């Protein structure tokens, strides 16, 4: 992915 | 008033099953795919910086620009400078590739970058590979496009052409050049492009070029910025935008910043809650919300989302491009990007950078606590204003990637998904915008978040993105989101409307595929869904039943699950249920269950067996959709047992009997779609071919639901919408039409002589309905329905009822008179059906719905306070349809052998009073037992009741007249009649008008007497008369003879 979700459990 | 009887007054056949038709919305071309992922396995690093010596072309100045990389050369040494140097760019390139092969030459010569180059293409061949290039210690390039180098001894720079460049490097590359005149590399490059292409006769788009300046321009020589300034910007963009900002004159509003305090900036560029971090995640959603907004859709697909590394390099290219724009200088790029330097979201950048290092003395000093940006939050807030009235498909938001940025994080994560639902809610539009934006990873990946509080809002976009796109199954499936929505589905706490939201997203992701069938079958849906069957919600058991319906679908191993559970046994349930929809939805879903048999044992015969008596009895339906279904049910049936039918159908020319009488009662439907469905599937039979297969649209038609938004207010509810207005005039209209109508009779009865029009009609005119409020009244024929009016005078419609020539319209009535109303038209033989549109300028005629009614003529009874319709004729059964469940309720019994000639009611009581041809006039109750329903019977007539109308007034009077013409006036609390009377010793027609107590006879010998409930003489107009007429609230009267003449009467 372009971005870094983050937090995701 | 009488306003408020006109607004409690249900609808009959005003819904979206009866206006919309049912079918499915066609998809979408969805071209929000990502086509191909690119990946920059390798970069090149190639730096000629010529430590320690300048270029002859360019005299530097004394105090020049020393700064490459954020290292000063001199100070270490030009080996040790150089080394330094490079570990460092790969550094910070690595912040953003840290998985790439960095092959760094330092000063090289041209069979050192040959080799360099050459390897790097044959570990890559099909993937980019970045080549970056500084220009820094070498002679500007040439017009002839070449590009400068050392040699061996580094005692002279060599070129090196950009032809043998690219013919080393391959069509998958990107370039980043930082020189003086790096608009010249572009134009060679190109150009060399262009002469391969030529010469292939007898890659262009494919690589990619970043270049520091145009041709003409040269590289900024500033003391206090960098020497590596495109390269800075490109890499380390939060850094170089700090030290430019806190060099414009906008430092002045903000006393005591200094470069020496950047330096010393806390945080980090990953940890998003430090400033450091939170600075660069401002800023890559601002350059993201920049590139959104001025680049189009496709090249911002092709740069900033097909790979990490380039949408970087251009995300900081915008930066690069407004930095630089300040001295003079204009980076150049392989795709023209329009000019992004004036966008307003450099203003929001400046004014976020400002409040985040205003606090920074106070953090470096004093040791304060951070306090989070506000930037988030006003952009949400500002995203919430658009959508407050973002109803209107406007210039679309210009927070989407703010929205996609902060989605990211958990700080306003339940907000960032509350207001992507709302988005996504406006429409269509609004879905497959967001997914062009790119959402669709991040909202997938949020589904492995065990959160509680994110399923409702998840669910919802889910519902949405697969209403819209129906390609995210294969997606769901792969990343086991079907595990998270069979979690959402089991939850009875969790509100109803989401569970059916994730119903639907199962239906959908179930729907016509084979992986997620089965891995919904192993998630234990079947059960999940058997639990939530009996839910009190429509919408919920419809999508529930659709849900299993699509998971037997072609399936052996969920039919055998749904037997082992008993699935069609809970599911004969929703056979009953009063809401149509979820008839249909369970109609749909045996008939899938059926249609699946695949030759098992006995038992599956069995269990066909009852599956097929168990919707044999649904037959007398009132929802054309539902029987509709239910010959696509009968059609999987015939499709499993083709060879038994066959047999049966050649034996007349017992199970499967009694199915094909099914679908010959299907055959002769009053509804033409149903009736052609059903003729084709019994056409598919005769002549025995998979073509013969049919789907109906009901279970699309239904997923459309979801793609109309549904938070919004219905328009009904709107007080100043044209509809409610055009309403209430409507509604004043008919109260004006009563009052005048009371007032007229409050003035007495005069002798009626006025005919206001005399026509001819092409059949002869069967039974007179007047319009109560607007002046049209119906006629039917033997073959047709003329509406005429006697205002304007003329003609306005033509029909053709569709009743065979052995049939004839028996009764008629009008549904929801007081506004938009309909025609109720019931044929001897059972069919009724419903007009609409029948007296319209810019409107044809349309059929609402049809059923067969039972199975004298037919006679018809319609309540519109309670919505009940009572059908009666030749059988000794009165039937009470329901209209707002379109199922027949109650079927009182007769109890007498003649037919039942006229019928009418009682308004607020169950008073269901019968005329019959042997003479005998009964009134039933439908409070008590069907047994006990039967209240009074009375017998003085023998002949044919031509009308036993009733008084709309409390103490009804049953004014039942026989064709020997006596005329005896009944009450429901006397067993013996009250008035007797004798008009006419032959009578043919009659009519009764409930406010006027005027009984209007007719006679053979043209007499038409006109007489009033006491019996005196009032008119005897002088012309069989077959139809007689009186307006439920004027005194008009409608007479039609034996010759096909209409007339309408009223008293002066």
């Amino acid at each position: 992915r372009v971005f870094f979700m983050d937090d995701v459990e | 008033e009488a306003d408020l009887t006109d607004w409690n007054l249900p609808l009959a056949f005003m819904k979206k099953r009866h206006c919309e038709k049912i079918e499915g919305s066609k998809s979408l071309a969805q071209s929000w795919r990502m086509k191909d992922r690119m990946k920059t396995v390798s970069v090149a690093l190639v730096l000629c910086l010529n430590v320690g010596v300048d270029p002859p072309d360019v005299v530097k100045t004394t105090p020049c620009a020393r700064l490459e990389c954020w290292i000063d050369p001199l100070s270490m040494g030009p080996q040790k400078a150089l080394e330094t140097i490079g570990a460092n760019l790969q550094k910070q390139y690595e912040n953003w590739q840290p998985r790439a092969r960095y092959k760094q030459s330092l000063d090289p010569t041209v069979d050192e970058v040959k080799k360099l180059c050459t390897s790097l293409r044959r570990n890559a061949k099909e993937e980019r590979v970045l080549f970056h290039y500084n220009g820094h210690g070498v002679p500007r390039p040439t017009v002839n496009g070449e590009v400068w180098v050392f040699n061996k001894n580094y005692t002279q720079y060599i070129p090196l052409s950009i032809y043998d460049l690219q013919t080393w490097m391959g069509s998958p590359s990107i370039f980043v050049y930082d020189c003086s005149n790096a608009g010249l590399i572009v134009k060679s490059f190109k150009q060399f492009a262009l002469q391969r292409e030529q010469e292939l006769e007898v890659s262009m788009k494919n690589c990619i070029q970043l270049a520091a300046c145009e041709a003409t321009e040269l590289l900024p020589m500033i003391p206090d910025l960098p020497a590596d300034l495109f390269t800075s910007c490109l890499t380390t963009p939060i850094k170089i935008a700090l030290r430019w900002f806190c060099m414009q004159k906008c430092v002045s509003l903000v006393p005591g910043v200094t470069l020496d305090l950047i330096e010393k900036i806390p945080g980090r560029l990953n940890d998003r809650r430090t400033p450091l971090g939170e600075l660069n995640w401002i800023f890559t959603a601002i350059t993201d919300t920049i590139a959104w907004n001025v680049l189009p859709r496709d090249l911002f697909q092709k740069l900033f989302r097909q790979d990490l590394l380039v949408a970087s390099l251009f995300r900081n290219f915008l930066l690069a491009e407004r930095i630089m724009r300040s001295y003079n200088c204009t980076p150049v790029s392989s795709p023209r990007l329009p000019p992004t330097y004036m966008h307003a979201m450099w203003q929001a950048w400046d004014l976020a950078v400002d409040i985040c290092l205003s606090q920074l003395p106070t953090i470096i000093e004093e040791g304060t606590a951070f306090r989070h940006s506000p930037f988030f939050a006003e952009q949400l807030t500002a995203f919430q204003v658009w959508l407050t009235m973002g109803v209107e498909n406007r210039n679309p938001p210009e927070q989407l990637p703010i929205v996609l940025q902060v989605l990211l994080s958990q700080v306003h994560r339940l907000r960032a998904l509350d207001l992507l639902g709302r988005f996504l809610d406006l429409g269509p539009w609004a879905v497959s915008l967001a997914l062009s934006v790119g959402i669709f990873p991040y909202v997938l990946k949020l589904l492995q978040s065990s959160a509680r509080e994110l399923r409702p809002l998840l669910v919802f976009i889910w519902a949405k993105i697969l209403a819209v796109d129906s390609s995210c199954q294969a997606d769901l499936v792969k990343d086991n989101g079907h595990k998270y929505f069979l979690s959402v589905l089991a939850d009875p706490y969790m509100p109803a409307e989401h569970r059916t939201m994730t119903a639907f997203i199962l239906a959908v992701i179930v729907n016509s595929y084979h992986t997620g069938q089965e891995a919904c079958l192993q998630g234990n849906l079947i059960a999940i869904c058997l639990e939530q069957l009996n839910d009190p919600h429509p919408l919920l058991r419809q999508w529930v039943a659709i849900c299993l319906g699509r998971i037997w679908q072609n399936f052996d191993s969920a039919r055998w699950c749904g037997v082992r559970d008993s699935a069609h046994e809970k599911l004969y349930s929703l056979l009953s249920d009063p809401i149509p929809e979820v008839r249909c939805a369970a109609v749909f879903a045996l008939g899938t269950f059926v249609g699946n048999s695949a030759e098992r044992t006995d038992h599956s015969t069995t269990i066909d067996h009852n599956v097929a008596m168990m919707l044999a009895q649904l037959v007398s339906d009132g929802s054309p959709m539902v029987r509709k279904e239910l010959v696509v049910a009968l059609s999987h049936l015939v499709v499993q047992y083709e060879s038994n039918f066959c047999t049966v159908a050649l034996q007349f020319i017992s199970v499967y009997t009694q199915i094909w009488r099914v679908l010959l009662h299907l055959a002769a439907d009053p509804y033409p779609e149903v009736s052609d469905v059903a003729m084709k599937v019994l056409n598919s039979i005769a002549y025995k071919f998979i073509s013969a297969t049919v789907q109906t649209g009901f279970c699309d038609w239904s997923a459309r639901y979801f793609a109309q938004p549904v938070m919004k207010i219905p328009e009904e509810h709107d007080l100043e919408s044209q509809i409610r207005k055009e309403r209430e005039w409507r509604f004043l209209r008919n109260s004006r039409v009563r009052r005048q109508a009371q007032q007229v009779i409050q003035k007495g009865i005069t002798r009626l002589d006025d005919q206001i029009f005399l026509n001819r009609n092409p059949g002869v005119p069967s039974v007179v309905k007047f319009h109560p409020f607007t002046p049209c009244i119906a006629v039917a024929d033997k073959d047709s329905i003329c509406f005429w009016d006697w205002e304007k005078g003329e003609k306005l419609d033509y029909f053709h009822n569709g009743n065979p020539r052995y049939t004839r319209v028996t009764a008629m009535e009008y549904l929801n008179g007081q506004d938009c109303s309909l025609l109720l038209t019931a044929t001897d033989d059972g069919a009724i059906r419903v007009w609409k549109n029948f007296a319209d300028l810019e409107k044809n005629p349309e059929m609402v719905t049809a059923w067969q009614g039972l199975s004298a003529g037919m006679v018809v009874d319609w309540e519109q306070e309670t919505g009940l319709l009572m059908s009666s004729g030749d059988v000794r059964i009165v039937r009470i349809w329901d209209t707002d469940r379109e199922m027949k309720v109650q079927d009182i019994p007769t109890g007498a052998d003649s037919c039942v000639t006229s019928l009418s009611c009682d308004s607020h009581r169950s008073l269901i009073v019968a005329g019959l041809g042997d003479g005998s006039i009964r009134v039933y109750d439908r409070r008590m037992a069907l047994s006990e329903c039967r209240v009074m019977t009375y017998r003085e007539h023998t002949a044919w009741v031509v009308k036993a109308s009733l008084q709309k007034r409390p103490d009804g009077h049953i004014v039942s007249v026989s064709v020997n013409g006596d005329v005896r006036i009944f009450d429901p609390r006397m067993p013996e009649s009250v008035n007797v009377l004798q008009i006419v010793k032959g009578l043919t027609a009659l009519d009764i008008h409930p406010q006027a107590d005027l009984i209007a006879c007719g006679s053979v010998n043209q007499f038409t007497a006109i007489y009033n409930s006491s019996g005196e003489l009032i008119n005897n107009i002088k012309y069989a008369i077959s139809c007689l007429a009186f307006h439920p609230h004027w005194p008009h009267l409608a007479v039609g003879s034996n010759d096909y003449y209409i007339s309408v009467y009223s008293v002066e």
